[PDB]
């Protein structure tokens, strides 16, 4: 029984190692990066700094793992559940492709994919940080391309602010679980390094919301 | 003895406790069901709230025994054993609930204000240990007093819950003063906690760095005060007068002074036991998930 | 794998020495460590044991309270501290590793050891003989007996067979009855029941000569056999 | 001209196969389950003396 | 078009030939044998130590050791008799969705979404578990690693193809192509000469490990097949898909033998495994539980009642003593 006792002691040491590893892994943020491919996600992953890609970065004493899985080339139904429990989903949509096509334009495809991800069964308590790309390109393009090309029911001037607000509201309206989670929209900037700051603020909000929900007070 | 009229107070005391009984019984049974039935996973707060439901459930169980004395003839038909059991079992639930409520306020401080990311939900381990420690130590005090009174004490009679001075056994009177002061220390912890929780979530909503759902922080800021106030109104009045009540037990006094001292104490317990039936309602209303379910089914 | 010992030498009696064991070539932090001793042409005798992470510590009956067993997992080094030294402590000390899980060989590698000279209940195993001559190519049978029945309720009996070639450190051969060690030739085999244990060698060669030892675990302390020497 | 040649070749290879009927195949599994029925600790409970769990 | 017409007509004649040669259903013959009744199983041992969803498990060849893969990037070897953690292997990629245990017990290969099947050597002179070799060449998520011996392992992947590898060299020796959808599981035959695989195209195909030709194909499922295993004699196999139906096929009958569905079940099947005697088919379902079907009566004779989350993996020992079950609740339960 001495050998059995030593085996049990080794098992206990192994178990304390797994417990400590779980402690280490519990204090890190998990973000799932999603997009339509041509949505300028590369600019995003560059600003933070085959198969599945992990990007690791520490900001404001907070450790972030971001999973880029856009190069899977497989049905999302079979591997999406592996991310049930991530801190947030960082969605990226390009504003330039409102008129550009890939049939149909790419903006409608992005809206459909966003609706599929947001209303996914496995993502009920998982919040979304939404990014809108090509700010200056979208502002310049509408000077000659009316927004009626993409949306025929739109009624507004071909100005940057009105079109941006309309796009943000259109993305918002696809969400129908408005009482549990919300969409946290942001417009990407280049030299301000504010995308990381917005991500940090949104994940902090999500963390505090989960704490309040757990405490029962909320 | 100086037995003046107590008929009208008997009716209100019997009715008030039975109102607590019907509210508390349905309150805890639903509350007990929603901590083991629908909540497969338990957090430390879900553990502490679980024991408050159990601890208070016994207090509603103590109510039918208590009211039987007041309503029939203001005389205790049963033996002295059952009188000393219920009369001391009732106070255990009162002070187990208080010490557990102070434990809920403590973690809500360390889970919100100072917590950075999480605590890995490893607090449920020592949560059971703390609840078991509190329960066993509380039972130690319960059995200790009941045997030093039933056997060591020599004064017994046919009435229960009545005003009986503590000159015969100074141990209980000194123990009460010891027991009261530790409540105020716990009450200081609760008022210190929920004030700081409200203040910290007040400045979070003030910054409003993020537009979406900033209105929940204001709601949670007020909710930290709402539960504090209800604890403050239901327990501060009782333990503020217990200092004079104890002093009346260890000195000579006229019977008229004893009566109003006895008169208030029965009313004060109406407030003190009013919390134990209202606390299950607190978690029903405060929690987002529970509030939705109750609203949508009704 | 390489365990290197240091700290031996000639010491006056009643003095103090420290024996160090340097490990380099394996995951030291996951291996329990034994100190074993061998007196001049007498036999092996277990001294101390320290588990992984120093969680469990065991000493021999004859020395308990005089030695100190120490571990430095950060540095992969093993320590044995000595306070009082009689004339019976004169021996070669071997630093041995041991890993315990389902199916492990818990006496796999023995250190080379160092000599220490000083100026002038328990299960007992016995081997019948002390000198057996034999010619290579002839099968050789050795046996030893114990007092208690080492067959535990688990189903496996905790018996160990070691071989010490002349001028070398012991090599683990068998760790229960028939489970051969790693790097040992197939020709060795073992069997037995309860107390009676036998080791057979088929087609013996000139490099198989040496002294065989049978040991039990089953319990602490660990006791060895008398040791049987083959001749050629 | 060869986009689906491999697929049709596989389908043709899938045809010339020795078809054995169901009545000749279900009886095989029935015999296998009858012959090894006694040795399964799940089909029939085992006494706890030899049960290691 | 010409190729489409040829394929359609060939399908027509093979379907007609297979239908005409059907004599009688499995129940039509096996109705006479007495049923099994009620099978009571209880969790003898329960395994704790995983901190995330458990995605796969595999029994050892001695019927005592276990391996479990979980989302937290941990590979644990369990002493099922004493519930001791023999080994804990920190995986390089935490996105594991399958892995298995070598028939000799010397190796464990375990990988997932990172498109790599890592091989781990348990019996090292170093004392710990080191990575033997990483098998690269798949362009989709991996599933059902299965050792043939110490130096060749067959794996399936989400790129519609399965492969036979050579761990000594590390290059994909043989490639099995033909799936028109992501292949989700494969089961080795007891003889280690053949194997079968089910894919997201709602079809199962029997493959030869040495020549690599498509020997046979099986249809009947409406949704993606996620679980599959062989009958103990190597002449039949059961598949489980998302349409809440398990089906038993025979390799020589070339058509479905029996369906294992009921009206109460709405969710699909996640895992499928057989008993030693070839009569008790265990199937772990999506909702919370596993159902223990009579593989000849298509009647649910027992349910494993635990696993407060979705059950992902099953395993029946070689000696048939017990059944180990793993679920998304990070708990492994042995039932015996
Ligand atoms: C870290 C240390 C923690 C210590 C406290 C732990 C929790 C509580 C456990 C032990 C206290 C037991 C004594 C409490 C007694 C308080 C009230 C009291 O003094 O009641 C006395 C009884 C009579 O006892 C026998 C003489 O009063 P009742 O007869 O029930 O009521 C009289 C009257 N109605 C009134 O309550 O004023």
């Amino acid at each position: 029984s001495a050998e059995d006792k030593a085996a049990v002691e080794r098992s206990k040491m192994i178990d304390r190692n797994l417990r400590e590893d779980g402690e280490k892994a519990a204090r890190e943020v998990k973000l799932l990066l999603l997009g339509a491919g041509e949505s300028g996600k590369s600019t995003i992953v560059k600003q933070m700094k085959t198969g599945i890609v992990e990007t690791h970065f520490t900001f404001k004493d907070l450790h972030f793992k971001m999973f880029d899985v856009g190069g899977q080339r497989s049905e999302r139904k079979k591997w999406i559940h592996c991310f049930e429990g991530v801190t947030a989903i960082i969605f990226c949509v390009a504003l330039s492709d409102y008129d550009l096509v890939l049939e149909m334009n790419r903006m409608h495809e992005s809206m459909k994919l966003f609706d599929s991800i947001c209303n996914n069964k496995w993502f009920t308590d998982t919040s979304i940080i939404l990014f809108l790309n090509k700010k200056d390109l979208f502002e310049e393009k509408i000077k000659k391309s009316p927004l009626t090309i993409c949306y025929p029911e739109y009624a507004g001037s071909n100005t940057y602010e009105e079109a941006a607000a309309y796009i943000q509201c259109q993305f918002e309206d696809l969400n129908k679980r408005k009482d549990t989670k919300e969409i946290y929209t942001h417009f990407t900037c280049a030299t301000d390094t504010k995308n990381v700051q917005f991500v940090f603020d949104a994940v902090t909000d999500v963390i505090i919301k989960n704490n309040l929900k757990d405490c029962g007070l909320f | 003895t100086c037995p003046m009229d107590e008929k009208l107070l008997s009716t209100v005391l019997t009715t008030s406790y039975s109102v607590i009984f019907i509210v508390g019984l349905v309150g805890n049974i639903i509350a007990l069901y929603v901590f083991l039935g629908i909540h497969r996973k338990r957090n430390s707060i879900q553990i502490y709230l679980l024991n408050v439901a159990i601890a208070d459930l016994l207090l509603i169980f103590c109510l039918p025994f208590r009211i039987m004395y007041h309503i029939n003839q203001n005389k205790w038909t049963l033996g002295v054993i059952l009188c000393k059991v219920v009369g001391t079992l009732f106070y255990m639930n009162m002070y187990i609930s208080i010490i557990l409520l102070g434990f809920i306020s403590l973690d809500r401080y360390i889970k919100i204000n100072r917590s950075i990311q999480q605590r890995k939900a490893i607090t449920t381990k020592q949560s059971i240990y703390v609840c078991c420690i509190v329960w066993m130590l509380a039972l130690g005090g319960f059995l200790t007093m009941i045997i030093l009174t039933l056997k060591k004490g020599g004064h017994n009679s046919t009435m229960c819950f009545h005003y009986r001075d503590k000159h015969n056994a100074k141990g209980e009177a000194i123990f009460n003063f010891i027991l009261v002061v530790m409540f105020w220390l716990i009450f200081l912890l609760i008022i210190l906690s929920y004030i700081k929780i409200g203040k910290n979530l007040l400045r979070i909503s003030k910054r409003r760095s993020k537009f979406p759902n900033s209105g929940k922080y204001a709601t949670t800021a007020r909710n930290s005060f709402i539960v504090l106030i209800i604890f403050t109104i239901c327990f501060v009045p009782y333990h503020a007068f217990r200092f004079i009540y104890i002093s009346s037990q260890l000195n000579v006094s006229s019977c008229y002074w004893k009566e109003i001292v006895h008169k208030t104490n029965e009313i004060m317990l109406v407030l003190s036991s009013f919390n134990s039936c209202l606390d299950p309602v607190m978690y029903f209303l405060m929690s987002s998930n529970i509030r939705k379910i109750m609203c949508q089914l009704l | 794998v390489q365990l290197v010992e240091s700290g031996g030498g000639l010491v006056q009696p009643g003095g103090s020495r420290k024996l160090s064991c340097s490990a380099s070539g394996f995951a030291f932090s996951s291996f329990g460590m034994h100190w074993v001793r061998q007196a001049p042409e007498k036999g092996l005798e277990w001294v101390a044991y320290i588990s992984s992470g120093s969680g469990t510590i065991y000493y021999a009956d004859t020395v308990k309270g005089r030695f100190t067993i120490s571990r430095d997992d950060p540095k992969n080094t093993l320590f044995l501290q000595m306070t009082s030294l009689r004339s019976e402590d004169t021996a070669m000390y071997y630093c041995v590793r041991s890993i315990y899980y389902y199916g492990s060989s818990p006496f796999d590698f023995w250190g080379q050891g160092t000599t220490l000279t000083v100026s002038s209940s328990d299960i007992v195993m016995t081997q019948a003989t002390s000198s057996v001559p034999v010619t290579p190519g002839e099968s050789v049978s050795i046996s030893c007996r114990s007092s208690k029945s080492l067959l535990h309720s688990n189903g496996n009996t905790y018996l160990y067979w070691f071989l010490q070639r002349p001028g070398q450190s012991p090599q683990l051969l068998i760790y229960r009855m028939s489970n051969l060690a790693s790097g040992v030739p197939d020709r060795f085999s073992g069997s037995g029941s309860g107390t009676a244990f036998t080791l057979t060698i088929s087609r013996l060669e000139a490099e198989d000569v040496g002294v065989y030892y049978c040991m039990q675990h089953l319990e602490y302390p660990l006791t060895f056999g008398a040791g049987t020497k083959l001749e050629l | 001209i060869a986009q689906a040649r491999k697929l049709v070749e596989q389908l043709k290879m899938e045809a010339n196969i020795d078809r054995i009927k169901v009545s000749k195949a279900a009886a095989d599994l029935m015999a296998y389950c009858e012959a090894h029925a006694k040795e399964d600790p799940l089909l029939t409970p085992v006494p706890a003396s030899e049960n290691p769990f | 078009d010409q190729l489409r017409q040829e394929a359609e007509q060939l399908k027509n004649q093979i379907r007609d030939a297979r239908k005409a040669c059907a004599d009688a259903t499995l129940s039509q013959i096996t109705n006479n044998i007495d049923p099994v009744g009620r099978i009571q199983m209880r969790t003898r041992r329960t395994l704790r130590g995983h901190l995330a969803k458990i995605y796969a498990m595999h029994w050892g060849t001695d019927s005592r050791l276990l391996v479990s893969a979980s989302q937290d990037g941990k590979l644990i070897i369990w002493d099922s008799y004493t519930t001791n953690k023999v080994h804990a292997i920190p995986l390089r990629s935490s996105w594991v969705m399958t892995c298995a245990y070598a028939p000799s017990g010397n190796y464990v290969a375990c990988g997932g979404l990172d498109n790599i099947c890592s091989i781990y050597n348990l019996k090292t002179r170093e004392g710990n578990v080191r990575v033997s070799r990483e098998l690269a060449g798949h362009t989709g998520y991996l599933s059902c690693c299965r050792f043939l011996d110490d130096n060749q392992i067959v794996t399936s992947s989400g790129d519609t193809t399965c492969a036979l590898w050579d761990i000594e060299t590390g290059q994909q020796t043989t490639t099995f192509t033909g799936h028109t959808g992501d292949v989700m599981s494969l089961s080795l035959a007891p003889d280690t000469r053949l194997f079968v695989s089910g894919a997201c195209d709602a079809s199962a195909k029997l493959w030869d490990v040495r020549e690599g030709m498509c020997r046979q194909t099986f249809t009947g499922h409406e949704s993606d097949i996620n679980a599959i295993c062989f009958f103990p004699n190597g002449n039949a196999f059961a598949t489980g898909s998302d349409d809440a139906t398990c089906r038993l096929f025979d390799l020589r009958a070339d058509q479905e033998l029996m369906t294992y569905s009921h009206d109460n079940i709405i969710c699909g099947i996640t895992s499928v495994s057989f008993s030693k005697s070839g009569r008790l088919l265990l199937a772990g379902y999506d909702d919370f539980n596993c159902n223990v079907w009579d593989a000849l009566k298509a009647d649910r004779a027992g349910v494993l009642a635990g696993h407060d989350n979705r059950v992902s993996c099953l395993g029946v020992t070689d000696d048939g003593m017990a059944v180990a079950t793993g679920s998304w609740d990070s708990f492994l339960k042995i039932w015996n």
